[PDB]
């Protein structure tokens, strides 16, 4: 027993108690429990219905149950000392909080005849993943990956502050002055215009309204909630940014303001650090942490799980085809029949009546004529007669049996049947008014059948299908997350909406199939902040209590998709690998088989191929492409216009002249070279050419022999793709068909949601400005088409497409939910279960299928460098030691003389100089951050004091590195310079904020660029940014593609969509158009973030009104925009999202060995720490050191690299002089080889004799020596 | 004034690290130069405000050769500091401040 | 309002009662159905047949036109069709106007 102790067994048969099914009634009591508070309804006020009544006397039941076995388990245990051991398992302790948290606040309620003491009970649902152990094991794979995220977590903090304290000081209290009408407090904006700032006599946008005057007192943007004015909403508003989220509208509203200049610049920074570098960042170190994650499970037992049983099926189906022959093998005639049907004629005649049935689906679209309704009435009989026709001649042709075995074939059994279902339904009578739809529903699954055809990911299906077992598991612990913060969402937000505004706040939480629509839409990252909003506003509003909680708000967009990335990659890093491994397993099947059975014309040239000759056209790209870019699209007649026709002409001729001399030498790349030329002399229909004017920039890649090889990279990454590729778009498809069969004829509204058609909605109505019922304006009423909609089914596709990107979907959604009936208006969650099909393509396309994309590319990438195969002596962990081992070279550490100087030297250099200067960086942080809008004078000169204060220290700690230092060594190391650089920059800051009152906001920045400096300590965050900004920097050609699209598409921008007007209350505003290069290119950088990018496409399509600076025939006011939006703006979207997963990608596989290291072994990181205690033994390099100082080397090294935790009189004494070493004079022993046996001791160690093999190994796979390890070798 | 002292002071930091085999010195000459920048970027904003206070503006000779100065002296800093400083580490062996 | 909570019980209370059910959305759907009620309350007048023809004379007010102050003296019309032979019945039990 080992019990430990005891008191007797009088009761203590408690534990014969707790066999089978006590384990699994209370799993099923926990299971009642999350109904009952699924159940609960939040009503406002304290108002009641009679259900919630009876739900908390249903608590008290499930309070006392819970708390009965809370006791029987402090006895079948033991004393008190058990209490202490079960308190070290985590289980116990949060069925113990539970529980006595739960009769805390039953007896306080009970007394008081706690509405957030009610809170804690939505904890129940953890409860339910203590009693299932397969989910305990999720949750630790869960929490262990956390750590290796840890250094990036802490520079994702370190970045908000610095941007929260900049932002602060940059735009603090601007946001203030909104146009109101005159004499009165109304605000002034137009029709489809949130509020934003204005701006008496500065940069700002002033106002332009016909009876407004800009005044100040106005709170601020959005309620007040976002705004720069003290450091938690400077900071709430930094955070909101990052995530991409609503980061345009703090740049516009910063920009009317301030002024339209430079704030871009502080935003476009931000968000491109901010969020596309730390994501990577995050990318690749979860990666990594997978890769090592298939190391410990692949070389410990289970490659042999996955490799025999999927050989013991494929061996079975074999066995199990000699025996269904056998018994199956009454006329010759059939036979033959059957052996037609093996025959490849058949495999070209069931893709015919397949085609025949896509085109019968993609038909149907919303008031189609009457022939071709009946037409697919027609081919619909026919073909159900030839499916029945081929399943009765399959599986009376090739045997009964096995075609029961078939994945595909079990499926031809199910369509015939319920086709031939639906047609013994309809005609007997019986449509059932619901199920002549919900029939119908079910022959699209006919265009399900072109899923056999595929042969090619019958690979990688098969391998997630063993996997559903462990799909499943992440995906319910995901589930599970998403109830508890619903339920959580109730209780905090449940019946706070009642706001008295006459506006739709349609994603809240009051019920919960609500509440969990509006989870989900924070976790998709849609939106969300805006749903925050309401959140504040329902508390009080921008105060104290009012905003806490959006903490609540910011947990659930970290914490939740900390889980989808553990799920959805996890899988696309897992089951790719498999399914990849066994590919090469299958070839390595594959052609060991098919080898069984088979067993004057000299100087132009010269010119041209001048080096000094390339340079001079390379600049002339460079000025033939800043004149497309400075062209003026409203005003043709400009004299800009004009000025730069003149520079087309000059141009045009040189590039000429380049192409006839090339043709003087010389007799795909040069058919562009021809197209260029041609274009502009031609140019000098029209309109056409001249967007074909752009492709100049595109010849310049020929020039660059780099930008040569990375098209043909890109043009690579197509190849092995495009099956996700169309795999993607055969079930876009498949949404698309179900879609339209759901929600056609539905998406019309009127315009005032009371006349419920078409033939009422006309007429005039009045509508009702700010929900005041006395002031009002009639406007006329016209019926309305949503401008997403599914109509026919490319219409249903682009809705779908749209959804994909993640913006506007939560319309969708709700506009989907509203629908009512065929051609009529919308009815106030008519069917709230229409958000199922939504959510399910979102995890199906969105979530999984495009996670196996990123998956995709990066597997074969990691063979891109793994097809080289390296079979050498040496392993891996070899090649990044010795080869560093070879190359390495010492630093310096400048010890000085003249013991004056010496005095000031170790003063500097010690540990509490570091803890005394880290620690007032730390203070003139808190300085900054203090600073608010509306601080008192007593603040404001104190602020002045400390910043004078600040920088009088500052200035001390450089001389005294200055006078130490010597200061040749001073300016030797990177980050004296740059610390150099903020003193001076902070000096000038307090002359010139004193020669202010005695008698510039870029200066003060100054002040907090000296936290960097906190760099300079941590060693772990410093290697992570130095290891990608080393690859960013080595792979400049990658993200040219970008910056080439990029300049592709602004210039074309321009010339279509330049002349739609600034009208605001439309998405081409003054903020967000494309009248110049620049504008253009802000626009698309919005369209990469997918801002609203459906809605700009939707500005820019045909019915535009053209501004009245350009240029047209009156009547013809509204003629401009064009139909080539969609195009364009589906190929950006499309084009810019596959180049930054290739950008990504190619970083994570250039730093492949940092993510992949797996830190106990062995890196460099030992071999860092050596040179820094040789540091200590040389002031400048010279190789060697004496002997003396060898002994007292190895004391300082780490037990890996060098010698124990042990006394070193015996291991360390012994193996010095017997492992090798070169013999110099006496005190003369070198850098270069000393390392060398000390590490070829630690790995990769030899006998003798063979001394000269691994010399004689590091010269063949080995970089070149360079002549070095001719002391390396002896 | 700033403007022009920072530049003369850069200088001398600039004129003297091309002798005696110094490039250390170089660092700090690169640094007066982007502040030379800077002060004239406050010196051109405290102009425009003038101008913007006090009948129209129109600016010729003398914006627009100091609007190629600051950009002159702005970017011939930073790039001067980058040609300067010594790499990006680029290997996994190596580190700043490397010898020789 | 535009709410959840069920109608059912008050949409019985009305019918058990002779009452009506009028929902209101919107501001501009408060005035045709806070005035409506007179469509229900007209109902035994137009039963009561020529018994209900008398005029009466409003209190003075000024006229919709501008005239100045009067008096009108109203009479209510009533729908009758296919009286001969007492056919319908189902919308004529309100007044024309
Ligand atoms: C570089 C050039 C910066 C120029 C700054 C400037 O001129 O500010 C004046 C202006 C001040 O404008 P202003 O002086 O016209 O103020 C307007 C006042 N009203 C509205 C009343 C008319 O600053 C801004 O408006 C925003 C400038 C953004 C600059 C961003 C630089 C910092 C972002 C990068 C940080 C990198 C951190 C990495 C970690
Ligand atoms: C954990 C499991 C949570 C289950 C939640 C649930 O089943 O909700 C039931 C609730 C029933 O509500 P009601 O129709 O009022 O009936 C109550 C009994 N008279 O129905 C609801 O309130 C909505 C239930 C939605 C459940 C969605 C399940 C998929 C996620
Ligand atoms: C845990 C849940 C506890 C709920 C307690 C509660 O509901 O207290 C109400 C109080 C609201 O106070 P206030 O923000 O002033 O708004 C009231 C209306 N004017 O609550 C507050 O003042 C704000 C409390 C914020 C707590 C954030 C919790 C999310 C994490
Ligand atoms: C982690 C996120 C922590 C957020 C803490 C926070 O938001 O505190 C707000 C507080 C605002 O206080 P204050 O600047 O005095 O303004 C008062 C009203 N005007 O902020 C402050 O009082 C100043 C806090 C400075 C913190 C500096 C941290 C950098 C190290
Ligand atoms: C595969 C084909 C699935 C089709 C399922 C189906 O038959 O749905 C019909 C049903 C009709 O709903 P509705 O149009 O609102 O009509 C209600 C009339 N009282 O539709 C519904 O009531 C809601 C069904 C939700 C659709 C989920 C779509 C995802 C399918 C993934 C496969
Ligand atoms: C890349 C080129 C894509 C071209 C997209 C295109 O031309 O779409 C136009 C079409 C318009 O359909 P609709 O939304 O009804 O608008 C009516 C007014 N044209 O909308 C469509 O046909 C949408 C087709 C694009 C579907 C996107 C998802 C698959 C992408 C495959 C590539
Ligand atoms: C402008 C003046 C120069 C600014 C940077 C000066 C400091 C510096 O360059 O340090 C480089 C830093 C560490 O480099 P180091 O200690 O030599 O180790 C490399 C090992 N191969 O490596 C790193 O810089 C890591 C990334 C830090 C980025 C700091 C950005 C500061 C500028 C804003
Ligand atoms: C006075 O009462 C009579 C009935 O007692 C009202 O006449 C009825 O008016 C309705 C209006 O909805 C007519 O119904 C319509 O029938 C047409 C077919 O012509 C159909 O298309 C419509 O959808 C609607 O059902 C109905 O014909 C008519 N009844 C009779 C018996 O004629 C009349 O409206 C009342 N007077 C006034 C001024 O309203
Ligand atoms: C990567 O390209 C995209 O940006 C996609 C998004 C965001 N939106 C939609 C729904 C996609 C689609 O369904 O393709 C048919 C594409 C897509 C995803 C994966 C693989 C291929 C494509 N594709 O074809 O464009
Ligand atoms: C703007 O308002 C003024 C004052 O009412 C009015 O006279 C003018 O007509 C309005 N604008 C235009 C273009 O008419
Ligand atoms: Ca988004
Ligand atoms: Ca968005």
């Amino acid at each position: 027993f080992c019990l430990t102790l005891q008191n007797p067994l009088r009761k203590a048969c408690i534990s014969i108690v707790e066999w089978k099914p006590f384990e699994t009634i209370i799993l099923l009591t926990i299971f009642a429990n999350c109904v009952a508070l699924a159940v609960y309804l939040p009503m406002p006020e304290d108002d009641n219905n009679s259900l919630n009544l009876g739900l908390e006397k249903l608590e008290y039941f499930f309070l006392t149950v819970f708390s009965i076995e809370a006791a029987m388990k402090i006895i079948a245990y033991g004393f008190l000392f058990h209490q202490d051991a079960y308190l070290r398992s985590g289980w116990n302790v949060l069925d113990f909080i539970i529980v006595f948290l739960g009769v805390f606040t039953a007896i306080l309620e009970q007394v008081n005849v706690v509405k957030a003491l009610r809170a804690f009970r939505v904890l129940r649902p953890l409860r339910l993943v203590s009693g299932v152990p397969s989910l305990q094991v999720v949750l630790n794979s869960i929490f262990k990956a956390m750590l290796p995220l840890f250094h990036i977590a802490l520079l994702v903090l370190f970045m908000v502050i610095i941007y929260a304290i900049i932002g602060l000081e940059l735009f603090k209290g601007k946001m203030h002055k909104t146009c109101y009408y005159i004499g009165t407090d109304i605000v002034a904006t137009v029709e489809n215009e949130k509020p934003s700032p204005c701006a008496r006599t500065g940069s700002g946008r002033p106002c332009t309204i016909n009876g407004s005057e800009c005044r100040g007192g106005w709170p601020g943007p959005n309620h007040g909630i976002t705004h720069f004015d003290n450091f938690g909403f400077s900071m709430l508003t930094v955070y909101q940014c990052i995530t991409m989220e609503g980061w345009t509208d703090v740049l516009y509203w910063v920009n009317d303001a301030i002024g339209n200049e430079w704030p871009w610049i502080y935003f476009v920074t931000l968000i491109l650090l901010g969020s596309f570098f730390i994501l990577n960042l995050v990318l690749g170190v979860l990666s990594g942490e997978f890769t090592k994650e298939r190391e410990k499970a692949k070389s410990r037992g289970t490659f042999q799980k996955l490799r025999e049983k999927q050989q013991l099926e494929e061996d079975l189906r074999g066995y199990m085809s000699w025996i269904t022959q056998g018994e199956v093998m009454n006329r010759v005639f059939r036979w033959k029949c059957h052996d037609l049907v093996k025959s490849r004629v058949f495999y070209w005649l069931v893709i015919l009546i397949v085609a025949l049935n896509t085109l019968s689906i993609a038909s149907e679209h919303h008031n189609q004529p009457l022939w071709l309704t009946h037409l697919q009435d027609i081919a619909n009989r026919v073909l159900l007669s030839l499916f029945t026709i081929e399943m009765l001649l399959k599986m009376y042709g090739l045997g009964l049996r096995q075609y029961f075995m078939s994945i595909f074939n079990r499926f031809d059994c199910f369509v015939v049947c319920s086709g031939i279902l639906e047609l013994l339904l309809v005609e007997s009578g019986a449509m059932t008014p619901l199920g002549i739809s919900v029939l119908r529903c079910i022959r699209l699954l006919r265009l399900f059948k072109i899923t056999k055809y595929w042969t090619s990911l019958s690979n990688l299906v098969a391998s997630l299908l063993n996997s559903i077992r462990s799909i499943a598991s992440l995906l319910l612990l995901l589930f599970l997350f998403i109830i508890i913060f619903a339920l959580l969402g109730m209780q905090l937000f449940g019946g706070r909406y009642d706001f008295e505004d006459t506006e739709v706040r349609r994603s809240n939480f009051d019920n919960f199939p609500q509440a969990l629509i509006s989870v989900f839409q924070v976790l998709t990252g849609e939106d969300w902040n805006s749903v925050m909003y309401n959140g504040i506003m329902a508390y009080g509003g921008p105060s104290y209590p009012g905003v806490l909680v959006c903490i609540y708000f910011i947990i659930l967009f970290v914490c939740g998709n900390y889980i989808l990335l553990n799920v959805f990659l996890a899988i696309a890093v897992d089951n790719l690998a498999e399914a990849e491994s066994l590919t090469s397993a299958q070839k390595a099947k594959a052609e060991e088989r098919k080898r069984r059975k088979m067993s004057v014309r000299v100087l132009c040239h010269r010119i041209v191929n001048a080096t000094w000759f390339t340079n001079f056209i390379l600049l002339f790209i460079l000025l033939s492409s800043a004149a497309l870019a400075a062209e003026d699209p409203i005003r043709a007649e400009s004299v800009r216009n004009q000025i730069l026709g003149y520079f087309d002409i000059a141009f045009t001729s040189v590039f000429t002249v380049e192409i006839v001399l090339k043709m003087t030498t010389y007799g795909y790349f040069n058919i562009l070279d021809l197209l260029v030329v041609a274009v502009s002399l031609i140019s000098m229909v029209v309109k056409i050419l001249r967007v074909l004017r752009v492709l100049r920039p595109l010849r310049a890649i020929n020039r660059a022999k780099g930008l040569k090889h990375v098209v043909q990279c890109v043009f690579v990454a197509i190849r092995t793709i495009g099956n996700i590729v169309l795999v993607t778009t055969l079930l876009q498809f498949m949404f698309a068909c179900i879609g339209v069969q759901l929600f056609k004829g539905k998406f019309f509204s009127c315009n005032d949601l009371s006349k419920m058609t078409e033939e009422e909605c006309r007429g005039y109505y009045y509508v009702y400005k700010d929900g005041d019922p006395t002031q009002m304006e009639l406007r006329p009423r016209q019926w309305i088409h949503n401008d997403f909609h599914f109509d026919n089914v490319l219409s249903a596709m682009m809705s779908l497409f749209t959804v994909s990107t993640f913006e506007g979907w939560p319309q969708l959604l709700y506009r989907a939910i509203d629908s009512n009936e065929e051609d009529m208006g919308p009815v106030y969650n008519n069917r709230v279960e229409m958000a199922i099909f939504f959510i399910i393509y979102i995890i199906l396309i969105a979530f999984f299928m495009m996670n196996i994309f990123v998956g995709f590319v990066i597997v074969t990438f990691q063979e891109q460098g793994e097809t080289e195969y390296k079979n050498c002596e040496l392993d891996k962990n070899q090649r990044q030691c010795v080869q560093y081992a070879l190359k390495a070279r010492p630093l310096r550490c400048y010890i000085p003389k003249n013991p004056y100087q010496y005095q000031v030297w170790y003063v500097v250099t010690s540990s509490y100089f570091e803890y005394l200067m880290f620690a007032l960086i730390m203070l003139n942080t808190i300085c900054l951050g203090m600073q608010h809008y509306h601080q008192s004078e007593e603040m404001n000169h104190i602020s002045d004091i400390l910043n004078v204060a600040f920088t009088i220290i500052f200035t001390l700690e450089m001389i005294l590195k200055l006078l130490a230092f010597k200061a040749r060594g001073y300016f030797g190391d990177p980050w004296n310079v740059f610390d150099f650089l903020i003193v001076i920059g902070s000096i000038i800051d307090v002359i010139l904020s004193e020669i202010d009152t005695f008698l510039s906001a870029f200066f003060r920045l100054f002040r907090v660029m000296r936290l960097i400096k906190l760099l300079s300590r941590a060693e772990g965050v410093r290697t992570l940014l130095w290891t990608f900004i080393k690859s960013f920097q080595a792979l400049p050609y990658v993200a040219l593609l970008i910056v080439m699209l990029f300049f592709i598409y602004a210039v074309i921008g321009m010339q279509m969509f330049g002349k739609i007007a600034l009208v605001d209350g439309t998405q081409i505003n003054r903020n967000n158009n494309f009248q110049t290069f620049p504008q253009a290119v802000l626009l698309l950088f919005r369209c990469a973030t997918g801002e609203a990018w459906q809605e700009i496409l939707l500005a820019c399509s045909y019915g535009k009104l053209c501004d009245p600076e350009s240029d047209y025939a009156p009547g013809e006011e509204y003629t401009c925009g064009t139909n080539f939006a969609y195009y364009y703006f589906i190929s950006f979207y499309m084009l810019c999202a596959f180049l930054i997963i290739n950008l990504f990608v190619a970083v994570i596989m250039d730093n492949f060995d940092y993510l992949t290291r797996d830190w106990s072994i062995l890196g460099p990181h030992h071999l860092d720490e050596f040179k820094a205690i040789w540091a200590e033994y040389d002031p400048e390099a010279k190789g060697r050191i004496k002997h003396l100082d060898v002994v007292t080397l190895l004391r300082r090294i780490q037990p890996p690299l060098g010698f124990g935790k042990f006394c070193p009189h015996r291991v360390a004494c012994k193996r010095l002089v017997g492992m090798n070493m070169p013999l110099n004079s006496d005190g003369t022993v070198t850098f270069n080889a000393t390392l060398f046996a000390l590490v070829r001791t630690a790995l990769k160690i030899k006998t003798e004799g063979n001394f000269e093999q691994a010399n004689e190994e590091l010269r063949a796979i080995i970089k070149k020596i360079w002549k070095r390890t001719s002391m390396k070798l002896l | 004034v700033f403007s022009l002292g920072f530049l003369i002071m850069g200088t001398i930091c600039a004129l003297m690290a091309f002798r005696k085999k110094r490039d250390y010195l170089l660092r700090p000459a690169s640094m007066f130069y982007v502040f030379a920048g800077l002060c004239l970027f406050v010196s051109l904003e405290v102009m425009r405000q003038s101008v913007k206070r006090m009948i129209e503006y129109y600016y010729s000779w003398s914006f627009a050769c100091a609007c190629a100065a600051f950009v002159l002296l702005f970017l011939g800093g930073i790039s001067l500091l980058l040609f300067s400083l010594p790499r990006m580490p680029q290997n996994p062996w190596e580190s700043c401040m490397d010898a020789e | 309002g535009q709410h959840n909570y069920d109608r059912g019980p008050i949409q019985w209370m009305a019918c058990e009662n002779k009452g009506y059910y009028y929902e209101i959305p919107s501001i501009g759907a408060i005035r045709i159905n806070t005035q409506e009620y007179l469509d229900v309350l007209g109902r035994p007048m137009v039963l009561a047949g020529d018994k209900a023809k008398q005029v009466q004379w409003t209190n003075v007010y000024l006229d919709a036109l501008e005239l100045g102050l009067v008096i009108t003296g109203t009479l209510p019309v009533f729908n009758i069709t296919g009286q001969f032979e007492n056919k319908t019945n189902l919308k004529n039990q309100l007044i024309l106007g």
